[PDB]
């Protein structure tokens, strides 16, 4: 994916870590896989870890996410043969400004 | 690279001038300070001025205030030097040098050196062939030569074999022979190499447009 | 002036003036020079290395392995229009693109033993090449690896192919790696392909205070 | 001016040994907690080369190469001495204009004392068509001092040594000796006698005009 944008793009992508061979193989047929990441800043070439991993909410494999920034005329390229997340929506970043995460455990007020 | 390339060198009637030039290429010629040095043949490294081409400032020695004259070519890249009226006490060796930080420097890179020659003499060689004796063999190895005399001004250029032999070679300094320069040159070769080998002696005088080639050959006996 | 300190240290054909640099009291690098990494790639803990710059005054460069040993590699390709010297193909000076000869590429064996006083800087690399074919043309081995090793080093890189945008020209990527060899230790290479060798390495002659300043001028004043 | 007087004027050492260079400044070249000295190292025949800055600090110079020195005197350590080391070196100060440097020191390389490789020219038929040339080489040879002798039957000239070669420590010489056509004519013989430390009995070399 090419960044026709103005904007920096916020792009998601993900990696699955199966729990055994055997998951591997029912869902990708592939026994063993990679996914690269390539952009003029990012090269990454990620290989899933296999392991038994207590549940968690039910599953014990585990997902891991990444994420990087494209520039404007900059482009992503994934080559993935298996466990690979894939990006379907990206962010553009519109508007860059001072902002903050304010921790805090209330709701919206409706007032100013 | 910090390359400092400069002037040929060069012969002044005495009472004349010169200008010798130094081109500057590898750097920001705006950066840092040039400066001339002259060396009295063989001897000792006297400082004569500074210049700082960026605006033109010029730090001279007390010798040589009068006499020399920095100046600078910002488009040309080019740093000048020039003498007035001279002498033979000028005859010697001048450096187009680079200094690195202002009035507490170090030159850090020398130029090749452009060398004056101050004679009223007019420019003049002549080269001769040394091929060993007829009955008389320097036993596993063979020494040829080459002799250039009555010559002026210096310099000249030895090579052998338009210079792809490079080993067994000496080229002495020339010498003052009635107001005329001379100089030999000596190439040693494998006894088995020659007279086989094309030994071919190649001398060069820019200061009269002379380029001559003389080959070797053994004694005709 | 318009080199990076990577591409000073790397010798990037284009950074020919800093060959042999003396002693200095700070260093100036300007904001986004243009002489950084002429083959596009990384430079691993960049910025720890221009901070153990920042306290060092001295580099004394010595040739650690001689580019004439490598007999049975070509050391003379390892070239690229990436990196441009007289406007001829070139690469950087201190380290080497060792490419298969014959085709064959043998596994290389090169130690050094730090024999000075000083610590020394070594730096070296790996090729990230676009595709399994020219991971063939290059190196004739299909897999390999980089393995160094050091009192205190321990790593075996392999490389990691993939296809990326072209920059300037070139789709694949070196990744440059350095450490400090301390004054007794060695440094043990073993590698069967894309590895980028140190010919050169820096002499921690003079540690002292210093600073990278980041400025944008070029003045022989005090 | 801070005259800088370098000792000794020439130095000769063995190979593989330490060659010790001195400088004296005549007021001192030492402020800012710095020596401002500097050496400077003429390889024969071509322009000078740094060596050290101030005093201590190696400018792509091997370590062989010791700086030391504070104040009024310095003193450039060069340890071991090896081959491609004869050149004439200089000290000089930054520490206040005018720049003034050393005498300098010339450096010598003790060898292996070698025989000259003597062989006796006649002159060319081309020069011949007024003067007469013989010349006389005599080269690669040590220790420097040679004796060249010239005979023309039996009774008893222009010399040129070359530097110490940077490479082998060996000298060489020429010796022409010039005559015209018709002096030259007059004789037969034509000799040149080396006399040196190497071989106690003269080494000879020698032509007949007419062969
Ligand atoms: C991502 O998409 C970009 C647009 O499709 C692309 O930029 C394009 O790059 C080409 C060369 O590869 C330029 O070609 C010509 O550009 C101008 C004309 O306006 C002139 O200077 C020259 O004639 C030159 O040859 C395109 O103009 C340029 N297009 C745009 C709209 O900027 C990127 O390079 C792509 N990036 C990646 C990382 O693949
Ligand atoms: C690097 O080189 C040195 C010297 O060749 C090694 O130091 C020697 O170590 C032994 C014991 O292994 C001592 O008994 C010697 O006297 C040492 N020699 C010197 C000159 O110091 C050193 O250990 C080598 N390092 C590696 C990592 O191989």
């Amino acid at each position: 994916y090419n960044n026709t944008n103005q904007e920096d793009l916020l792009v998601l992508w993900g990696i699955h870590h199966p729990n055994d061979a055997a998951e591997q193989t029912k869902l990708y047929q592939n026994p063993t896989t990679y996914i690269s990441v390539g952009t003029s800043t990012l090269n990454q070439r990620l290989v899933p870890e296999i392991a038994t991993r207590p549940k968690v909410n039910g599953q014990s494999g585990r997902m891991e996410f990444f994420w990087t920034i494209l520039k404007p005329n900059d482009a992503i390229n994934f080559e993935s043969n298996g466990n690979f997340i894939a990006p379907e929506y990206a962010y553009k970043i519109v508007k860059k400004g001072d902002s903050a995460i304010m921790k805090s455990e209330l709701e919206y007020g409706n007032c100013n | 690279e910090v390359h400092l390339q400069q002037s040929g060198p060069e012969l002044v009637k005495p009472g004349a001038s010169v200008k010798m030039s130094c081109k500057t290429s590898g750097y920001t010629f705006t950066e840092y300070t040039i400066h001339w040095m002259k060396q009295s043949h063989g001897k000792s490294l006297e400082w004569i001025g500074g210049i700082f081409p960026n605006n033109g400032d010029t730090t001279y020695n007390q010798k040589f205030k009068v006499r020399a004259t920095l100046t600078v070519g910002r488009s040309s890249s080019t740093a000048y030097m020039d003498l007035r009226s001279l002498t033979s006490e000028d005859s010697a060796v001048y450096y187009c040098v680079r200094n690195y930080g202002s009035s507490y420097g170090y030159f850090d890179v020398w130029g090749a050196g452009t060398t004056v020659t101050v004679s009223s003499a007019k420019t003049t060689p002549s080269v001769y062939p040394l091929a060993p004796g007829s009955a008389a063999q320097t036993n596993s190895m063979v020494t040829l030569g080459c002799l250039v005399k009555g010559y002026f001004p210096e310099p000249v250029t030895v090579t052998w074999n338009s210079g792809s032999l490079s080993s067994g070679v000496h080229t002495f300094p020339a010498v003052l022979q009635s107001d005329l320069y001379t100089l030999s040159s000596s190439v040693t070769v494998p006894s088995s190499t020659w007279p086989s080998e094309t030994v071919t002696c190649n001398v060069a005088h820019p200061a009269s447009s002379t380029k001559v080639d003389k080959k070797i050959v053994p004694r005709d006996c | 002036r318009d080199c990076s300190v990577a591409g000073w240290l790397l010798g990037n054909p284009m950074c020919d003036e800093f060959i042999n640099v003396p002693e200095w009291s700070y260093i100036v690098e300007k904001a986004s020079p243009a002489n950084d990494l002429c083959y596009p790639g990384d430079f691993n803990d960049y910025e720890e290395l221009k901070h153990l710059l920042s306290r060092t005054n001295h580099f004394e460069k010595i040739q650690i392995i001689p580019k004439s040993s490598w007999s049975n590699h070509d050391a003379s390709s390892g070239v690229s229009s990436a990196c441009p010297y007289h406007g001829r193909s070139s690469f950087f000076r201190n380290v080497v693109w060792l490419i298969k000869k014959n085709s064959a590429y043998p596994t290389i064996k090169r130690s050094y033993n730090n024999t000075n006083q000083e610590d020394l800087l070594v730096l070296w690399g790996i090729h990230h090449p676009n595709d399994a074919a020219e991971q063939t043309k290059l190196y004739q081995n299909p897999t390999t690896y980089i393995s160094v090793g050091t009192s205190t080093l321990n790593q075996r890189l392999v490389p990691e192919i993939a296809t990326r945008p072209k920059v300037n020209g070139q789709s694949g990527r070196m990744e440059f790696f350095w450490t400090i060899l301390k004054p007794n230790d060695a440094i043990n290479f073993e590698s069967n392909g894309n590895f980028i060798a140190p010919e050169y390495a820096y002499k921690i002659v003079k540690k002292g205070d210093s600073a990278i300043m980041k400025s944008e001028l070029e003045g022989n004043c005090n | 001016d801070i005259v800088l007087t370098q000792s000794p004027g020439s130095l000769t050492v063995s190979l593989g040994q330490r060659a010790t260079i001195s400088c004296r400044a005549s007021e001192s070249v030492d402020n800012f907690g710095k020596s401002f000295m500097h050496w400077y190292q003429q390889k024969p025949g071509q322009s000078p080369k740094l060596l050290i800055y101030r005093a201590s600090n190696r400018e792509g110079i091997p370590a062989r190469f010791n700086g030391s020195g504070s104040g009024t005197d310095f003193a450039l350590t060069i340890n071991p001495v090896e081959a491609d080391d004869v050149a004439t070196y200089f000290c000089q100060q930054s520490n206040e204009d005018p720049r003034t440097f050393g005498g300098g020191t010339k450096l010598e390389i003790k060898r292996a004392d070698a025989a000259p490789t003597v062989s006796i020219f006649p002159p060319s038929s081309e020069q011949l068509t007024g003067g007469a040339s013989v010349v006389c080489f005599l080269n690669n040879f040590y220790p420097k001092d040679i004796n060249v002798k010239w005979k023309i039957d039996g009774s008893e000239v222009l010399n040129s040594w070359t530097d110490q070669d940077s490479k082998d420590s060996t000298y060489s010489m020429s010796s022409t000796l010039t005559l015209t056509k018709d002096e030259y004519e007059r004789h037969n013989s034509y000799t040149c006698e080396a006399t040196h430390k190497t071989s106690t009995s003269p080494i000879v070399k020698s032509f007949n005009r007419n062969e």
